[PDB]
RNA sequence: UUUCGGGGGUACUCGAGUGGCGAACGGGUGAGUAACACGUGGGUGAUCUGCCCUGCACUUUGGGAUAAGCCUGGGAAACUGGGUCUAAUACCGAAUACACCCUGCUGGUCGCAUGGCCUGGUAGGGGAAAGCUUUUGCGGUGUGGGAUGGGCCCGCGGCCUAUCAGCUUGUUGGUGGGGUGAUGGCCUACCAAGGCGACGACGGGUAGCCGGCCUGAGAGGGUGACCGGCCACACUGGGACUGAGAUACGGCCCAGACUCCUACGGGAGGCAGCAGUGGGGAAUAUUGCACAAUGGGCGCAAGCCUGAUGCAGCGACGCCGC
């Protein structure tokens, strides 16, 4: 069966993973028939980007997503997307912008005077 | 590695002052030992090694490092010679040192690696770090009315502030507001003996 | 020999291999017999003779012991070999 | 509402098999010549343009194909062993 | 329930057993291999594909056993014989299917020649299935189409040696058979006498190949450690079986070498898995922790398994930083 698996990327302390098509035969880090988002749970909101075309035209042939991915899925709403049930609701928390540089610059310009 | 013996030899060897102000390289301008005075020969070589040496012990940074920053100073789509001295004047401590809150470079890098300052809002005790646009580099409230920071706030009126700097607070907040050119830099040396002898 | 999931299998395989070499003797059996009546020359024998090996050619097919292009195959070069005599 | 029982499959567009333009170098065995085709590579550290000979085995039902006579082929699948063209027709005989 | 020896039921649960799926992945090594092995690009009108997804049609009917259990025999052991007895989604017979397979006739159409397509039409014959569970319920059979994984064939490309010039007889081609998932001297009978080679055949030596890595201004030279893909092998040499799939590392059979047990009759074993030991050597590590994360197998699921993996220990061995 052709699975959405998520290979381990990164170095030891931080694990960052890319969300693949593969046969469930293959190995973690073995070749991906295709790479269709990625996934960084180090980071404090932790984030995910699925390409959702993709991941219908997969889900569509019919590949199994592993647990991680499905939950993923969910958060996304690719998966209710694909069956139907609420709607496709994007739950996706993502990262708050930083302000720039030239901002706190410029701030701290005017507090000086 | 640190280099940590005397500081007055290297600038006796290198026929320039180095540290400043230092009234030894004046009293004897000559090399040390006991052969400081014999004539020398005169070699590409050793005015090239001379310069490098005149570079790397001036911002106390070791060969490899150096090697390094001039790898990268290559890479870069400037010019060679600049882009070192840049590289190199952007390192934190040298930064400390040339918005006069040290006096000397070396109790500038004393200064960064005992972690008593804070770039963008975050502690960084490396002297290597280097510095891009539009930093703030802050003293730590804890360190604030220390002896050296104190007497660094109020003889504020030593080597002029190059144009790329700016002190801003009577916190002595630092900004910097681009990386500096090689017409702001004023730094001893020749640039180009430096790239002449790391291409042999 | 180690784990047991393999003397299970050492069993089971054996049993599978008897299975298997009794469909295919019968299979060659049948097939022996009507290439010995088209060789004696006679049409109606060698006619339900080929009704009867197809149907256990396919038959066999479906029990998995052959391919079931085998059993097209033996089918179809039987059925040649009928319609040239 | 009731889906067909019929899915008919997707077309797929036919391959391009191979074809070259040689001349005749042997017909002693039935049914196959063999033909030379020459190939003018360029030399990989030179850069002189180099001209390679290299003989293949067609298929010829009626062997209308004498030696000399410039020929077509296109692949196959492999007749036997050796054997992975088939003639199309005689270009030019001679 | 009891004399405290225990006795019955339950089916929550579960050793052993039958049955299914997995065990062909994952992990190791580089011995062999100068080859369609690899890299790159094609062809398959010459082909298979369990589990997965999605249409359609079904899921009818009957039967004989056997493991386990119990009784008993043989052997030192390994293990093995007999009697009786029992169940199934185990095994077997039949009906139905006309979507499928084979054959005869026949229409149209596309070609790239055999041929392909229109599930073309038509006549004859034929091919299956299995139930369990009250709970987010799981399954069985045929068939259409996807997806994945392959198989086979071919162009071109990458070593050194004529102080290795002839090589080949299933060898080159045809026909009829056989065989295979498939084409094909793949095998076979007969027929013909071809095929390859200085554009280096046939021999000898060496070698896993590649993305890459190092060096260099570049061209080029050297190399194939880690990581990633493919290949080959699993004490040595053959062989098939089961299966959707087999170089079957922790499967089987035989032969051999070696190691071990033996009552001498006979039996057992395979670290190039993870640690570890001895030896060789200039030289290369812990008989560690956990399934917490990711991947995998089974299960409806909870869950179980995973020396894959995630970590840790040792060594300035390397890079980087202080």
């Amino acid at each position: 069966a052709v699975k959405i698996k998520l290979t381990r990327l990164g170095k030891i302390r931080n694990p960052q993973y890319r969300i693949i098509v593969a046969d469930a035969r293959t190995r973690r880090d073995g070749r991906a028939i295709e790479v269709i988002g990625r996934y960084h749970p180090k980071e404090e909101p932790s984030l995910i980007q699925i390409d959702s075309e993709r991941a219908q035209y997969w889900l569509g042939v019919g590949a199994q997503p592993t647990e991680p991915v499905l939950a993923l899925l969910k958060i996304t709403g690719d998966w209710q997307k694909f069956k139907g049930l609420p709607g496709a609701e994007g739950t996706l928390k993502v990262k708050e912008p930083k302000p720039s540089k030239l901002d706190l610059f410029n701030a701290a310009l005017a507090e000086a005077e | 590695a640190r280099y940590t013996g005397p500081a007055t030899r290297k600038s006796r060897r290198l026929g320039v002052d180095l540290v400043g102000g230092d009234q030894s390289f004046e009293k004897r301008p000559y090399p040390p030992g006991q052969h400081g005075r014999a004539r020398i020969k005169e070699s590409e070589y050793r005015q090239q090694l001379q310069e490098k040496q005149k570079a790397r012990f001036s911002y106390g940074v070791m060969e490899k490092q150096f090697r390094r920053y001039y790898e990268e100073a290559n890479r870069q789509p400037g010019k060679t010679g600049d882009n070192l001295l840049r590289i190199l004047e952007s390192r934190l401590d040298n930064v400390v040192y040339r918005a006069g809150l040290a006096r000397t470079r070396r109790m500038a890098r004393q200064l960064v690696s005992h972690g008593h300052f804070l770039v963008n809002g975050v502690k960084v005790d490396i002297p290597s770090y280097r510095v891009s646009q539009y930093d703030i580099i802050d003293v730590k409230e804890k360190s604030l009315n220390t002896l050296p920071f104190q007497i660094a706030r109020e003889t504020a009126g030593e080597r002029p502030i190059p144009s790329w700097l700016q002190v801003v607070g009577e916190r002595q907040r630092i900004l910097v507001h681009q990386l500096p050119e090689r017409a702001q830099i004023d730094v001893p040396l020749t640039e180009q003996l430096i790239v002449e002898l790391y291409s042999k | 020999a180690n784990i047991k999931s393999q003397i299970k299998r050492i069993r089971t395989n054996e049993r599978r291999r008897l299975r298997n070499q009794s469909v295919k003797s019968s299979l060659r059996t049948a097939i022996r017999g009507f290439r010995e009546a088209v060789d004696a020359g006679d049409k109606d024998k060698a006619s339900e003779l080929l009704h009867a090996t197809s149907r256990k050619l396919d038959k066999a097919a479906s029990k998995g012991v052959i391919h079931p292009n085998q059993a097209a195959n033996k089918k179809s070069a039987l059925a040649l070999a009928l319609n040239k005599l | 509402q009731k889906g067909p029982k019929y899915t008919p499959a997707a077309e797929k567009p036919r391959g391009r098999r191979k074809t070259a333009i040689g001349y005749v170098v042997s017909d002693k065995m039935q049914k196959t010549i063999v033909v030379e085709l020459e190939d003018r590579k360029s030399h990989p550290l030179y850069g002189k343009i180099i001209r390679t000979t290299k003989k293949v085995k067609a298929h010829d039902e009626n062997g209308e194909a004498g030696i000399g006579d410039r020929v077509s082929l296109m692949e196959t699948r492999p007749l036997s062993a050796t054997k992975r063209w088939r003639l199309v027709e005689i270009l030019e005989k001679a």
